[PDB]
C-alpha cells in the first residue's frame, strides 16, 4: 500500500529478471535453502532440510533469507526493497501484485524439480492484531520468539492450504513469490520489537538465552557455495541481530497507527485487564497442521513442519488468550473448565490427538 | 481538553462552565468544590489530618510549587467536565496590560439565555464551609496597583515572568515564576484576610483556578523553550524533592477522589502535560511573542549589562508587601514592590536561590550609576499591615550580570506567526501603520500597488503576445486557494520589507462580528506623537490605472446568531471542512469565502464587491490571511483523518502548472519564494516553504479535535443537500 | 464474476480525464489528445448529442474516461503527471457534426484524475 506507480512498475520485471538467472541460483538454488531440494547433510551425510525455524535463532535466518533473496534482486532495477503487507490489518482479499492473472511475475513459481508452479488455497477487529500484540508483550527475546514465530507460520498454513506445493508445506514454500513478501513484514515486526526493547532498555542487537545457539553458523549461510559474501559473512546468530548493517531500512516501524512509544501506551494499556492465557508445548512433527481451540470456540493456531525437517522442540509454552472464551461462558476463571482442543493436518486429514500433551492454563492479573 | 483564554470564550462556552461550576459549587460533598478549595489550604491537612502539628498542604518556596498547582488545577478540571463542560479550566492573561479584572470573573450577575432569570454568578464570589460564620470570601480590596506604579518598561507582571523565561536552569526559572505569580494574590486580595491575600482561604476564592490555569499555562510556555534551547526541562536542581508524593493528593480514597491525580501524586511523570493529564492549550504565545520569538526577547534582554536587587525570600507566617527603594543621595526612589504569600499555618518554606529584580532603570532616572554608593531601603506591610518591621526579611544585595550571549544567527530570519487584527497591542498597531505607509509610498514594481493589481487587468495571460485580454488572477476554481497563499505572502513580503518583524495578520469572521478591526474603520489614527491620516488601512488606496480611492461601504448584516447555533459563515466552513478531497472541499471553502467580499463590498464598484478592484483594499490582506488560515485548518485536519493534505489527486492540470503572475520572474515580482514555488503543488506546504505558522488553527472556540468530532456528530445526522452548478458571470450576484 | 472484474480495476492505480459537457444547441464530437513533448498522440474520443430544438442541459459532473492504458504507451509513468519538470499537456480537438466545422471550444478542458488503488 502507498505506492506509487511506477514503484510497483520497476519491480516486477526484477522478479522476472531472476526467474531464470539461474546460474548462481539464479532463483532456485536461492529457494532450496527454504525449500525441498535439500540444503544439508547430518555427519552421515543424510539429508537434512536448511531450514532454520523451530529455534530461537529463526528470525536471523529469515531476515537473512530475505536477504539472499533480497540481493538476488541486484542492480536489476532493484531499485527499492522488498514490499511487506502487514497480515495484521485485516484483509478482505489477498494483495494485488501476487493476483493479477496476467503478465504477473508474483503470480507463481515454477520447480524444475516438480515440473509445476505453486499451487495456492486461500482458506477463510482483527485476529492477527491480537496475536502479533502480545508478542510485543513480551520483553524475553526468547518468550517473544515462540509467539513471533506462530503468529508467523499462522499465515503460511492459511496462504497455501491442502497443496503439496504451496505456502501451507515446508517443502516448496519457498518457492512461491508470496513467501518473502509475507517476510519482510515478519521480519518487520520483529524490527519494531528491537526498537520497542531499545525504548525500554532491555537488549535489543543482543539476546540472553540462549547463549547456545546463536553461536551455532548457520548454513546453507555457511556453506562455501553460497557466492554471496555478505550473508556468509553474518552467517551467524549474533550478527544479524543488528539488521542495520543489510543495510536496508523499514519505512517506518510504526504498527498501524502507533508511535513506537505510543505502542508501548497501548500494550501497557491492554495490561491493565486481567487476562488469561493457554499454553501448548510444541514439539517437531514431520507433517504440517492447524489446531483448533475448544472449552465454544477457542482456537486457534498453526505449527509448520515437514519431512526430513530438522526436529524442534521449544524451551518454552505458547500462550493463546481465551479470555473472550470465559466471558463467552460466563466464567469467571474461578468456576473451573475444561479446555478442549482439536489438531488438523494440513492436507485433508485428520486431526490426530496429541502428540501435543495437555494445555496449561494460566491467569494474568491485572 | 482545551484550556483558552477568558475572553477567546463564546457565550456559549462561557454559560456552559458557568452550570458546570454552578452545579459542582453549588451542592456540597466530599467529591464536591469545598473538599476540593481545601486542598490548597487551611484545613491544615498535612502532614496528615491526624494529629497535634498541621499545616497548610500547598507547595511553596521550593521547585515543586509548579508540580503541586498544576494536579489541584487538573482536579478543578476533571471535576467541571463531568459537569458538563466541554473546555478545560480557562485562563486569563495577567501579562495583558488590564485595568480591571474580566467580565467572567467580575460580574456579581448574569442571565440565563433559556430561562430569562438572572441568578448569581459562580466565580465572583464562593461560600467558605469549614467555618461556621460564612460567606465569605470577598476579593474586594485589590492592592496598590493594577497599572501603576510597578516597575515597569512595561506591565509589572510581564516583565518579572520575560526574566523568568529567560533563566536556564529550572530552580533558577522557578523563583522568578513563583515570587512574580505571588503579586497577583496579594494585588487582588488586599486588606481582606479572605479571597487570596492569605494562603489560607486563597484557593476557595473561585479566582484562584482560572489564575493558576495561566500559571500552569506559563510553565507550559517555559518548557518549550527549553526544548527549542535544547536543554533539559525537568527538576533536576531538586531531584529528591520530585520523588515527594504530593501532599495533599496522595492520600487515600477517602481523603482525596481523583484517580489521574493519585497516579501523578509523585510529579516525575506529570512534565509531559498533554499525554498523562490529557489537556492543552489554546495558544503557547506569551505577550504577542511566539515561542520562537519569545527567544528572541531574551536574547535582546540578555545582552546588556544588567544590575539585580536579589531577594532571599524565605517564611515569614503572615503574607507581606515589601517596597524596594533606591537611594543613592537624599532621597530615595521607588523602583517597585514584591509580595511573599503566606499563613499563620503555612508549610514551613525557603528558597534556595536568590529572587533577582531589576533595579536597572531605577539607577538611569537616579541620575546614578550601577557602582555608586547607594543603600537599598526596603518598608515591609503586611497585608494586614500594621506594617513589618524591616528585618522581617533578611536584606537584598545587588547582583550585576555582564551581557553574553552569541547563539545569533538563528533559521528564524524566514519565520513569522500571523495573530489576530482584533488582538493587536496599539504599539503594534502603529508599528504595522507605518509599515504600510510606504509599502503604499511606492507606486511601481516592488510596491503595494503592484501585488494588489494581480488582481487587475494588466494582462500578462497570454505572453508576450496576449490578443484578447482578461484578468489574470487565479479562480476557476481550482487553484484558488493556493495563488491567494502567494498572494497573502506577497502582501506579507513586501509588508516585512518595509520595517516589520511580524507576519500579516487576519480577522476571524468565522466568529461574530460588531464592526471592523479597529486597525481598518477610521480613517485617522494617533501615533506615539500624534499624527495626521496615512492611514494607511482605511479604503483609501490610490489604484494608478483607475486615478481613484477604493472605498468601502458596508452592509445592514451581519450579526444573526442565537445561542444554539453558530454564526451562518461557521456553519459553511464546517461544510466546507469535511471534505475529503481537495476539489469537493475547494468549491465549498471558497464561495464561503465570497461573502466578505460582498459584505464589506456595499452599492460601490470601487470596492471589494468586485475582484477586480478587490485588493486595492488593505482589509483583503487580513481576509485572505484568514482565508488561508482555513486552508491551512483543513491541511491539520487532513493529516488528523490520516489524508493527503500537502497535495492532491484531482485537477493535475492547473495544479502542475506554474501561476501566470507569479511564474513570470523577475522584473515582475520581488519575492524569492514566489518564483521558486509558483507551482501550486509546491505552496502546498507552507510550513517548510514559507516559513510561516498561525496564531491559531482554532475555529470558532473549537480545536481541530473538536473540529472533527463537530463534523462527525453532524454526519450522524440524516441530511438533506442543496447543490448548485455555478459558472462565471462578470457581474457580482447575490444569489438566494 | 462482473463485480469480481470490477474490483480487480479498483485494485490499479488509474488515470481519468474528467469531462464537463453541456449542451452546445448542436450535436457534436468530442476528440482527446494528450501532448507530451507537443507530440500529440489520439488517446480517446466523446460524442454529444443535441439540436437546434434542444433542451439545455448541464452535467451535474464530469464525465470520466481513462487514459490509465494510453499513459502506458507513452511510457510516461503516473508519478510524472506530479512533476512540473516532466512536460506533459492535454488537448482537446472539438469537431461538429457537420463537419468540420470546427467549433471554437465551447467545452470546458479537462482535467487529469488520478485514483490511487485500494
Ligand atoms: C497582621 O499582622 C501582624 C504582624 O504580624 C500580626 O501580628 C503578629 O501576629 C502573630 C500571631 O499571628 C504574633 O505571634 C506576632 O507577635 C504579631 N506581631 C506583630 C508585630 O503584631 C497581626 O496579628 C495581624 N492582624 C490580624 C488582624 O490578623
Ligand atoms: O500559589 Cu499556592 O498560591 Cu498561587
Ligand atoms: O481573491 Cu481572487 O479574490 Cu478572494
Amino acid at each position: 500500500n502507498s505506492l506509487t506507480p511506477s514503484e510497483i512498475e520497476n519491480l516486477r520485471n526484477a522478479l522476472a529478471a531472476v526467474q531464470a538467472d539461474k546460474t548462481d541460483a539464479g532463483y532456485q538454488k536461492i529457494a532450496s535453502f527454504h525449500g525441498m531440494p535439500l540444503s544439508c547433510q547430518y555427519p552421515d551425510g543424510t539429508a537434512f532440510a536448511c531450514c532454520q525455524h523451530g529455534m530461537v535463532t529463526f528470525p536471523h535466518w529469515h531476515r537473512l533469507y530475505m536477504k539472499q533473496m533480497e540481493d538476488a534482486l541486484k542492480a536489476k532495477g532493484a531499485k527499492i526493497g522488498i514490499p511487506y503487507w502487514d497480515w495484521t490489518t485485516a484483509f478482505h482479499s489477498l494483495p494485488i501484485l501476487v493476483t493479477e492473472p496476467k503478465n504477473n511475475p508474483f503470480h507463481h513459481g515454477y520447480i524444475d524439480v516438480a515440473d509445476t508452479k505453486t499451487t495456492r488455497d486461500p482458506r477463510p477487529q482483527s485476529f492477527f492484531y491480537r496475536q502479533i500484540a502480545f508478542a510485543l508483550e513480551q520483553r524475553d527475546f526468547c518468550d517473544f520468539e515462540i509467539q513471533f514465530e506462530m503468529g508467523h507460520n499462522a499465515i503460511h498454513s492459511w496462504v497455501g492450504g491442502p497443496s503439496p506445493y504451496g505456502m501451507s508445506t515446508l517443502h516448496y514454500t519457498s518457492y512461491d513469490p508470496l513467501f518473502y513478501v509475507h517476510h519482510s513484514n515478519t521480519d518487520r515486526i520483529w524490527a519494531i520489537w528491537q526498537a520497542l526493547q531499545k525504548y525500554r532498555g532491555l537488549p535489543y542487537n543482543s539476546a540472553n538465552c540462549e547463549i547456545n545457539k546463536l553461536k551455532k553458523p548457520m548454513m546453507p549461510f555457511s556453506s562455501e557455495d553460497n557466492p554471496n559474501e555478505v550473508t556468509k559473512a553474518h552467517s551467524t546468530g549474533y550478527k544479524s541481530f543488528d539488521y542495520q548493517q543489510l543495510n536496508y531500512e523499514y519505512d517506518n516501524l510504526n504498527f498501524h497507527g502507533m508511535t513506537i512509544p505510543q505502542l508501548e501506551v497501548h500494550l501497557k494499556k491492554i495490561q491493565e485487564k486481567d487476562r488469561v492465557f493457554a499454553g501448548f508445548l510444541l514439539r517437531a512433527i514431520g507433517q504440517s497442521a492447524d489446531v483448533n481451540f475448544d472449552v465454544t470456540f477457542g482456537g486457534t493456531f498453526c505449527v509448520l513442519g515437514g519431512d526430513y525437517e530438522m526436529p524442534w522442540a521449544f524451551d518454552r509454552l505458547f500462550l493463546y488468550d481465551i479470555s473472550k472464551s470465559l466471558v463467552h461462558l460466563r466464567l469467571d476463571a474461578h468456576d473451573d473448565f475444561d479446555i478442549k482442543v482439536t489438531i488438523m493436518g494440513i492436507d485433508g486429514k485428520s486431526l490426530p490427538p496429541n502428540l501435543l500433551p495437555s494445555p496449561t492454563i494460566l491467569f494474568k492479573p491485572g | 481538553r482545551f484550556r483558552k483564554d477568558i475572553s477567546s470564550l463564546t457565550t456559549e462556552e462561557e454559560y456552559e462552565l458557568r452550570v458546570a461550576m454552578e452545579r459542582f459549587m453549588s451542592d456540597k460533598s466530599i467529591n464536591g468544590y469545598q473538599a476540593l478549595a481545601e486542598f490548597h489550604g487551611l484545613p491544615a491537612k498535612c502532614p496528615r489530618p491526624d494529629a497535634l502539628n498541621r499545616v497548610a498542604c500547598c507547595i511553596h518556596g521550593m521547585a515543586t510549587f509548579p508540580h503541586w498547582h498544576r494536579l489541584v488545577v487538573m482536579q478543578f478540571e476533571n471535576a467541571l467536565f463531568t459537569r458538563g463542560s466541554p473546555i478545560g479550566v480557562p485562563y486569563w492573561d495577567w501579562t495583558k496590560p488590564f485595568t480591571a479584572l474580566p467580565s467572567l470573573l467580575a460580574d456579581e450577575t448574569y442571565v440565563d439565555p433559556y430561562t430569562k432569570e438572572t441568578k448569581p454568578n459562580p466565580f465572583f464570589k464562593a461560600p467558605i464551609e469549614f467555618l461556621k460564620a460564612g460567606v465569605h470570601t470577598s476579593r474586594q480590596i485589590d492592592e496598590r496597583l493594577f497599572k501603576q506604579p510597578s516597575k515597569g518598561d512595561h506591565g509589572f507582571l510581564y516583565d518579572g515572568l520575560s526574566l523568568a523565561f529567560e533563566q536556564d536552569d529550572f530552580c533558577d526559572f522557578e523563583v522568578q515564576f513563583e515570587v512574580t505569580h505571588n503579586s497577583i494574590h496579594a494585588w487582588t486580595g488586599g486588606s481582606e484576610p479572605y479571597s487570596m491575600s492569605s494562603l489560607h482561604y486563597t484557593s476557595f476564592d473561585p479566582m484562584f483556578w482560572l489564575h493558576h490555569s495561566q500559571v500552569d499555562r506559563l510553565w507550559a510556555i517555559w518548557q518549550a523553550l527549553q526544548i527549542q534551547r535544547g536543554k533539559p526541562y525537568k527538576t533536576y536542581c531538586a531531584n529528591s524533592e520530585v520523588y515527594r508524593p504530593m501532599k495533599p493528593f496522595a492520600f487515600k480514597s477517602p481523603l482525596n477522589n481523583d484517580e489521574k491525580t493519585r497516579e501523578h501524586s509523585v510529579p516525575t511523570d506529570v512534565y509531559d502535560y498533554q499525554a498523562e493529564l490529557a489537556y492543552t492549550y489554546d495558544t503557547l504565545f506569551f505577550g504577542g511573542l511566539s515561542i520562537r520569538e519569545l527567544q528572541r526577547y531574551v536574547e535582546e534582554a540578555k545582552s546588556k549589562d544588567r544590575v539585580f536587587a536579589g531577594f532571599l525570600l524565605m517564611g515569614i507566617q503572615t503574607s507581606a508587601n515589601v517596597d524596594l527603594f533606591v537611594v543613592a543621595g537624599g532621597n530615595e526612589f521607588f523602583v517597585g514592590s514584591i509580595a511573599v504569600l503566606g499563613g499563620s499555618k503555612e508549610m514551613t518554606w525557603r528558597f534556595d536561590r536568590v529572587y533577582k529584580h531589576e533595579i536597572t532603570d531605577a539607577l538611569g532616572a537616579l541620575g546614578v550609576d550601577m557602582f555608586a554608593e547607594y543603600t537599598l531601603r526596603v518598608d515591609i506591610k503586611d497585608v494586614n499591615g500594621t506594617a513589618l518591621p524591616p528585618t522581617a526579611i533578611p536584606p537584598p544585595i545587588v547582583i550585576f550580570v555582564p551581557g553574553i550571549a552569541d547563539a545569533n544567527v538563528k533559521f528564524d530570519e524566514q519565520h513569522r506567526s500571523r495573530k489576530n487584527v482584533d488582538s493587536m497591542t496599539v504599539s503594534e498597531m502603529n508599528a504595522l501603520r507605518t509599515a504600510m505607509a510606504a509599502f503604499a509610498a511606492d507606486k511601481e514594481v516592488t510596491g503595494y500597488q503592484q501585488v494588489a493589481a494581480f488582481h487587475g487587468s494588466t494582462q500578462w495571460c497570454p505572453s508576450p503576445d496576449a490578443a484578447q485580454k482578461y484578468a489574470c488572477c487565479h479562480h476557476g476554481m481550482a487553484t484558488f486557494p493556493h495563488w491567494h497563499r502567494l498572494i497573502a505572502l506577497n502582501f506579507e513580503n513586501g509588508l516585512r520589507r518595509n520595517g516589520w518583524s511580524g507576519g500579516l495578520p487576519y480577522w476571524d469572521w468565522t466568529r461574530p462580528i460588531d464592526a471592523l478591526p479597529a486597525l481598518v474603520l477610521e480613517a485617522e489614527y494617533t501615533d506615539a506623537n500624534g499624527e495626521a491620516k496615512p492611514n494607511p488601512f482605511f479604503s483609501g488606496a490610490i489604484d494608478s490605472i483607475g486615478a481613484s480611492t477604493s472605498r468601502a461601504p458596508t452592509e445592514a448584516l451581519y450579526e444573526k446568531p442565537d445561542f444554539g447555533k453558530y454564526t451562518h459563515l461557521a456553519n459553511e466552513i464546517i461544510s466546507a471542512l469535511e471534505q475529503e478531497d481537495f476539489c469537493d472541499f475547494e468549491v465549498q471553502y471558497e464561495i464561503a469565502h465570497n461573502h466578505i467580499h460582498a459584505l464589506v463590498g456595499g452599492t460601490e464598484a470601487v470596492s471589494m464587491a468586485s475582484l477586480e478592484y478587490s485588493a486595492f483594499d488593505p482589509i483583503f490582506m487580513l481576509h485572505h490571511s484568514n482565508v488561508d488560515r482555513i486552508w491551512a485548518t483543513w491541511q491539520a485536519l487532513q493529516k488528523f483523518r490520516g489524508k493527503a493534505y500537502n497535495s492532491a489527486n484531482c485537477a493535475i492540470e492547473i495544479l502542475r502548472k506554474p501561476m501566470s503572475p507569479f511564474s513570470l520572474a523577475s522584473d515582475i515580482n520581488p519575492d524569492a519564494m514566489t518564483r521558486e514555488y509558483s507551482v501550486p503543488f509546491d505552496v502546498f506546504n507552507y510550513k517548510k516553504n514559507f516559513h510561516y505558522e498561525y496564531d491559531t488553527l482554532e475555529l470558532n472556540g473549537l480545536s481541530i479535535a473538536q473540529l472533527s468530532r463537530e463534523i462527525n456528530r453532524r454526519k450522524a445526522k440524516n441530511r438533506v443537500a442543496v447543490t448548485f452548478m455555478l459558472e462565471g458571470l462578470k457581474k457580482s450576484l447575490l444569489v438566494e | 464474476q462482473l463485480e469480481a472484474l470490477i474490483q480487480k480495476q479498483k485494485k490499479a492505480d488509474r488515470v481519468f480525464a474528467g469531462f464537463l459537457l453541456h449542451g452546445i444547441k448542436i450535436s457534436a464530437d468530442v476528440h482527446l489528445k494528450i501532448c507530451i513533448e507537443a507530440d500529440c498522440q489520439e488517446a480517446g474520443v466523446i460524442f454529444v448529442l443535441g439540436g437546434e430544438t434542444e433542451m439545455p442541459w448541464h452535467f451535474d459532473r464530469n464525465y470520466k474516461m481513462d487514459i490509465t492504458d494510453v499513459l502506458k504507451k507513452r511510457n510516461i509513468p503516473p508519478e510524472a503527471l506530479f512533476e512540473h519538470d516532466s512536460k506533459i499537456r492535454l488537448e482537446v480537438e472539438i469537431k461538429s457534426v457537420d463537419g468540420a466545422v470546427l467549433d471554437p471550444n465551447s467545452l470546458p478542458k479537462p482535467s487529469l484524475i488520478y485514483a490511487p488503488a485500494k
